[PDB]
């Protein structure tokens, strides 16, 4: 126990992402809110959710579905209230006050539709919280848009070998920047200052589930449930495995600490990963966790909010005190084995002649069984069983017949049943069997009736024959159970 | 040996003789002091057998007395009044008899002789059913004896004189009864499952001391007195063992997973526990000490009385007594004989015969790998159909059975032969006629016998079974017509010959352009052309062509072969239909969509039905009230809505099976085009013919499009196509319900055009 | 006699419920072989069944509605004759007349509520 649960939630429904998960005082007086900005149920009803404390107090409609929603800021001299960044399709929202104030939209290049698919911000000069952050973007059109903290010129075009489908981005604009775009085809992408190409590809072998930006390393998330931490080189250095699929991850931070490692939400409801020394990341949840921010909500510092696969929310503060089976063997062991020491030559003797009467026997009542056609398995390759469903007077009898050949057809065949017509009513008896295709089972149908006004059960044996001869192939029988019927 | 009663001296004691318990008796009624056991049987005849085995022989039998009336109880006590000797009391149903078994020596083992001497005698006013004797009170030196008539009531005889008796309160079969010395009371287990015990001076003085409410009623009753340091009363029941306490109590119960027959507590070995003696109706006895199983053995039969004795210098003697006549005296067997095959010599394999014989049969296994005439003969005239079966050979458990079609009917479908002896003619008679409104595919008609032939393996014979085909004429389902003139559908058979008059062809349908109206109302019109050689079929409907098309081939060939021609063919130039058969095919699997819909929507009101009945249910389980009128009237809303959903897919079932009959016709016709197209021989036909008619009706796993595509899939794959991507991707054979009929559709159009370039159909 | 007819009706109850649900299973099972006569019959027979114990229910529940107001008749019964004395006696007459209650020995109920 680590954890102080504010809220967990059960039956309200939200249904957000990590990226479009976003927390601010989109509005002033130093008390921070949990913008969401959530799809609905499915892709009916996105509604930008606004959270203060416990309950809901906003949900302002949108027009589609947000494939992010980013909080940045927008005054290095002063900063004022900072707005919230949503994206949907190629329109961008910038809401001040959490109210709808401007949109911008994507150049039009050749109507043709184009699509943003993740944001992300990078800082300016100084490197920390109080200085602007400049925007980042990739769309389904193969570009990448780093545009200026405020989104009012493009300030770099990139292109990208593929659809991006996960964005980070570290360093300042002017010095370096790298852009870690983690795309569909199974690959993460650096994008540095003054590419023509982007030159800087890495192979992970399927498509990330996300991705995390530690200091030094980056770390990806494989769909394929493992961790693996790269350097921004090129050179995989650690891997480690997850006992369940990775559904959603994030950037953890405490910097009180100096602890700062990777929140990845599992199937098996838990967040585990092994760091470097320490062992943490180490919570369980009543259901799986789809969407998770580690951040400053409310007042305190160290607020945990998520959201799960049935809806639900979960808010978790963390506290600032952060040889071998080898049998037994008893004594009838050793009085058999010297038993047997003594008198084997009469074991050996008895025993060879019991096996040569048991092959006789075996060899009679195989022939017996071809003499009367007995086998349902035994050129001419074919396999019938019956079996009955139903516990009233009325039984469906389906005789499952296979012809078991490498390629040819069984053309001529015909099933008899041999029934007791008293007991029994068969509608067809008589019927023929369809050209058996090689390697698939076909299954015929019918409907035996009890007609013993008692509990009177009886034989039915099913003949499998060609039409011209008059030698059943084969046969079947099926022991009709009680009639538990009137 | 482990865990046998090994024998001693036994004998079987009678011819179909009957023995009881009580019977059985063991002590020493001779009074030689010496403190041997001599066996006491009476029987239900009047046998008193006194025995002295000396281990049979004829020493052994002491005496073998036979008294008119039946033995009910034997007994062995001080039944005289001065004397202390003991002396033998013989109980039948209205007789009390004490004798005296006096025996005198004689020179030689051979001659010493034995007599019963009558030493008194009591009348019984009353049936008796058994007694018990004691020191009545606490007298000594006198076993005087209390005889429970079937009647309830306790008859007490002080020795030589009738004492008193008793009504026993409350009892209407009569019960076990034991007497306690330590407690002077009689004890009884009456019909209630009541074991009772009454005092014997409240007895005398006439009320029940105790009463303990067993579970069952009891067969035997045994007051062991062996041991004075705690008495305690043993209760055979007839499921449970039981030993209580003086004062009324249980001590301890066994439950008992057996039938008790009868049960003994003989002499204890620990301090304070009673070993006891238990014969099951499983011919078994069981030793245990308390209720702790120490011994189990098997006994020979099922014991009706077992004892205890020291015979011939040997004490502890088990001596059983069944009912059939089986005495017997035992020990227990305590040896745990190996377990070994026995090294026998003179006993070796006959390799030569057993050799011969599995030679035979490995002949008729590498052989594996590598009789009665049917006639269906059809009258000229609802036409009347005669079967003539005959056979060479004594056959039996013969079946005859017919099978028409859908619309057409029988009025006698199954005909049964036990038994006919050889080379002999059975002949049976039904009637067909048509049923419905739709014509049927075909105007065959099938029947099939099935017999066992006896052989040698198995008398029960071989099953065989053949059939015979015969063929309705066109006149059942058929009448002449007006010949319409211009119809939507049509076919054109062009033969190499003279066009035929068709007065000739179908003469009780009349004219040589002819009309036909079916049974149903369908109506096909046949015209000759004049000029060509060929003739046309039309009608508003693709599948009432076949039967005519059918009629107008085979009466063609008939016609051409009477007058003596030869060469005759039907090449049927043009293009085989295709448009007006697919139409058939959607509508089939129309029907069998909306077939499955039906049965998914059935599928959520019986789930939801199911729901509230469970709801009502639990309902019902509570004992208070509470309202639920809401509950049952949404549970007759969705029994109407069941209701109305099993009557709809009734519906579409009979329109399904409606549509399937009329889409086997149009797909005979497309096979007898294709076969005319193309000049199909018989084999090529016959496979067409299999694989394009599969089966009889559409059922909720195998349907008509399945088969028959994964057929046609095989034959493409197998016979017609080369590539390997096609017979890949494309030509797939599966049996699941598809989800539309476009991939049938194409396999069917590219199987006609692969047939027009070239190609032939195989097999392999 | 409350007490015996409710008996009664929970024993009838308990068979028809019994039977309901056996006809349910078989109902199924018609209905999974697409046996639609039989289904149907199942389905009438379901509905008679249940009119059938809906109205062994409606007398269950009257009677057992009566039997509550005659327990509760017998109770405060009890309590008015202990409320009758004041102290200690109270606690006496109201366990005598429940001890002559559980024995049904009215008589001595009524004797010790009148004196007692």
């Amino acid at each position: 126990s680590k954890w102080l649960d504010s809220l967990s939630d059960s039956m309200a429904n939200i249904h957000t992402f990590s990226a479009c998960l976003a927390l601010a005082d989109f509005h002033g007086d130093g008390e921070y809110k949990l913008a969401m900005g959530d799809l609905g149920p499915d892709g009916r009803q996105p509604r930008l959710k606004v959270l203060k404390g416990h309950t809901l107090v906003s949900q302002k409609p949108l027009p589609d579905l947000p494939a992010a929603a980013v909080t940045f800021l927008m005054a290095s001299h002063e900063p004022r209230t900072p707005a919230l960044a949503i994206a949907s399709g190629p329109c961008v929202y910038v809401y001040k006050n959490l109210k709808p104030y401007f949109k911008f939209s994507l150049p039009s290049l050749p109507r043709r539709q184009t699509v943003i698919t993740t944001m992300t911000t990078l800082k300016k000069n100084l490197a920390d919280e109080d200085a602007v952050s400049c925007l980042v973007l990739g769309t389904e059109n193969k570009e990448l848009l780093v545009l200026d903290p405020e989104a009012f010129t493009i300030l770099a075009k990139m292109s990208l070998p593929s659809v991006p489908a996960f964005l980070e981005a570290s360093g300042q604009f002017d010095v370096e920047f790298r852009l870690a775009a983690a795309c569909r085809n199974g690959s993460i992408y650096i994008l540095r200052r003054d590419s023509k190409r982007p030159k800087y590809c890495i192979e992970l072998g399927a498509q990330p589930v996300g991705l995390v930006g530690v200091h030094k390393v980056l770390v990806v998330g494989s769909n394929q449930d493992s961790l693996h931490g790269f350097t921004y080189k090129g050179k995989r250095l650690w891997t480690v495995q997850m006992p369940a699929a990775i559904l959603a991850m994030n950037l953890l931070e405490q910097h009180s600490r100096g602890l700062q490692a990777v929140m990845a939400a599992l199937a098996n409801e838990e967040v585990r990963i092994y760091h470097d020394k320490v062992l943490l990341n180490v919570i369980r949840t009543p259901e799986a966790v789809t969407s998770l921010c580690f951040g400053r909500y409310g007042r305190e510092d160290n607020t945990l909010i998520m959201t799960t696969l049935g809806g639900g929310l979960i808010i978790k503060i963390l506290k600032r005190t952060a040889k071998l089976n080898v049998p037994r063997k008893t004594r009838l062991y050793v009085d058999q084995t010297l038993r047997e020491r003594e008198a084997g030559t009469a074991m050996h003797r008895t025993f060879q002649a019991d096996l040569y009467l048991l092959r006789l026997r075996a060899a009679r009542a195989y022939v017996q069984a071809l003499e009367s056609s007995l086998s349902p398995v035994s050129r001419e390759p074919l396999k019938l069983h019956a079996v009955v469903q139903g516990l009233g007077p009325t039984f469906k009898l389906t005789l499952h017949l296979q012809n078991t050949s490498t390629a040819r057809p069984i053309l001529g065949l015909v099933v008899c049943f041999l029934y007791n017509e008293v007991l029994y009513a068969l509608p067809r008896a008589f019927f023929k069997v369809p050209l058996l295709v090689p390697g698939l089972n076909y299954p015929l149908e019918t409907f035996v009736k009890s007609l013993s006004d008692k509990g009177i059960s009886d034989i039915i044996k099913v003949l499998v024959l060609r039409e011209g001869q008059s030698t059943p192939l084969l046969s079947a029988h099926i022991n009709m159970p009680m009639s538990e019927g009137l | 040996s482990l865990f046998k009663a090994r024998d001693w001296w036994s004998t079987v004691l009678g011819d179909k003789e009957e023995f009881d318990q009580g019977c059985l008796c063991l002590a020493d009624v001779d009074n030689t002091g010496n403190g041997q056991d001599k066996i006491i049987v009476g029987s239900f005849m009047g046998y008193l057998r006194i025995f002295n085995p000396h281990p049979a022989q004829a020493e052994d039998l002491l005496l073998e007395v036979h008294l008119r009336d039946p033995i009910l109880q034997v007994e062995v006590g001080k039944f005289v009044s001065g004397t202390e000797m003991l002396h033998l009391a013989v109980l039948h149903s209205r007789k009390l008899c004490v004798y005296s078994v006096s025996g005198t020596l004689g020179n030689v083992e051979h001659g010493n002789q034995y007599q019963i001497k009558l030493m008194y005698e009591h009348n019984l006013q009353r049936t008796a059913c058994n007694m018990t004797y004691g020191s009545f009170g606490g007298v000594k030196g006198r076993d005087l004896i209390c005889i429970q008539s079937v009647d309830g009531m306790l008859m007490v005889f002080e020795q030589e004189s009738y004492a008193f008796g008793r009504f026993l309160p409350g009892s209407l079969l009569p019960g076990p009864l034991a007497y306690s010395s330590r407690t002077d009371s009689f004890i009884t287990v009456s019909s209630c499952h009541q074991v009772e015990s009454y005092k014997y001076q409240v007895l005398a003085f006439a009320v029940v001391d105790w009463t303990l409410n067993i579970g069952e009623q009891a067969i035997d009753i045994c007051i062991v007195s062996f041991i004075q340091s705690a008495s305690s009363v043993f209760v055979l029941g007839e499921r449970n063992f039981f030993c209580l306490k003086d004062n009324g109590q249980i001590q301890f119960m066994k439950k008992l997973d057996y039938s008790p027959s009868c049960f003994l507590p003989y002499c204890s070995v620990s301090e304070g526990t009673i070993n006891t003696l238990i014969g099951n109706h499983n011919n078994m006895l069981h030793i245990y000490q308390d209720v702790t199983l120490k011994w189990a053995t098997q006994l020979p039969h099922v014991p009706v009385a077992v004892r205890v004795g020291c015979l011939h210098d040997l004490k502890g003697v088990i001596v059983t007594l069944s009912d059939d006549g089986h005495l017997q005296c035992s020990y227990l067997g305590t040896d745990p004989s190996l377990f070994q095959a026995p090294k026998v010599e003179s006993r070796e394999l006959n390799y030569d015969e057993l050799d011969m014989e599995l030679k035979e049969l490995q002949k008729v296994i590498k052989n594996v790998n590598k009789d009665l005439k049917v006639s269906a003969m059809v009258s000229p005239n609802s036409v009347t159909v005669k079967v003539t079966l005959k056979n060479r050979v004594a056959l039996q458990k013969i079946k005859l059975s017919i099978y028409v079609q859908p619309p057409l009917v029988l009025t006698g479908d199954q005909f049964t032969f036990e038994f006919m002896a050889p080379e002999m003619t059975r002949t049976v008679g039904f009637s067909v006629y048509l049923k419905g409104s739709y014509s049927p595919p075909e105007l065959e008609g099938n029947a099939v016998v099935s017999y066992s032939r006896p052989t040698e393996r198995n008398p029960d014979g071989i099953p065989r079974v053949s059939q015979c085909k015969f063929r309705l004429p066109l006149k059942l389902v058929c009448l002449p017509g007006q010949p319409s003139k211009t119809a939507s559908h049509k076919l054109t058979i062009d033969t190499n010959k003279s066009p035929v008059s068709l007065l000739s062809l179908f003469p009780g349908f009349a004219v040589n352009v002819m009309g036909f109206r079916f049974l149903g109302g369908s109506q096909v019109t046949l015209l000759a052309s004049k000029t060509s050689q060929r003739y046309r079929i039309q009608s508003e409907q693709f599948e009432d062509l076949w039967l005519i098309t059918n009629e107008l081939i085979i009466r063609l060939q008939e016609y051409f072969e009477k007058q003596g021609i030869k060469d005759f063919t039907c090449s049927f130039s043009g293009s085989v239909p295709l448009e007006e058969y697919f139409e058939l095919i959607d509508h089939h699997f129309e029907l069998r969509i909306n077939g499955e819909k039906l049965e998914e929507l059935l599928s959520e009101r019986a789930v939801q039905f199911r729901a509230i009945q469970r709801r009502l249910l639990t309902r019902f389980k509570d004992k208070t009230p509470a309202p639920l009128q809401h509950l049952d009237t949404l549970l007759d809303g969705t029994y109407k809505q069941v209701i109305a959903l099993a009557d709809a897919v009734e519906e579409n079932q009979d329109n399904l099976f409606q549509s399937f009959t009329r889409l086997k016709s149009a797909t005979h016709l497309v096979i007898l085009l294709i076969g005319l197209w193309q000049k199909l021989s018989a084999d090529q036909i016959a496979i067409l013919e299999a694989a394009f008619l599969p089966l009889q009706q559409d059922t909720q796993e195998l349907g008509w499009e399945e088969t028959v595509d994964a057929a046609l899939s095989h034959l493409l794959k197998t016979c017609l196509s080369k590539s390997s991507k096609e017979q890949a991707l494309n030509l797939n054979s599966q049996l699941g319900i598809p989800k539309d009929t476009s991939q049938l559709k194409k396999h069917i159009t590219l199987f006609c055009d692969r047939l027009a370039k070239g190609g032939r159909l195989c097999l392999s | 006699e409350y007490h015996s007819v409710h008996q009664k009706l929970s024993a009838d109850m308990a068979d028809n419920s019994n039977l309901i649900r056996s006809l349910l299973v078989q109902a199924e099972d018609a209905r999974l072989m697409r046996d639609m006569k039989t289904m149907k019959n199942r389905y009438k027979e379901l509905y008679d069944l249940n009119k059938d114990l809906l109205n062994g229910y409606k007398i269950r529940c009257n009677n057992h509605t009566e039997l509550l107001g005659s327990l509760k008749a017998v109770n405060q019964a009890i309590q008015r004759a202990g409320h009758l004395r004041v102290g200690k006696p109270k606690n006496q007459v109201i366990t005598a007349c429940r001890d002559a209650i559980r024995s049904n020995n009215i008589n001595m109920l009524f004797r010790i509520m009148r004196v007692g």
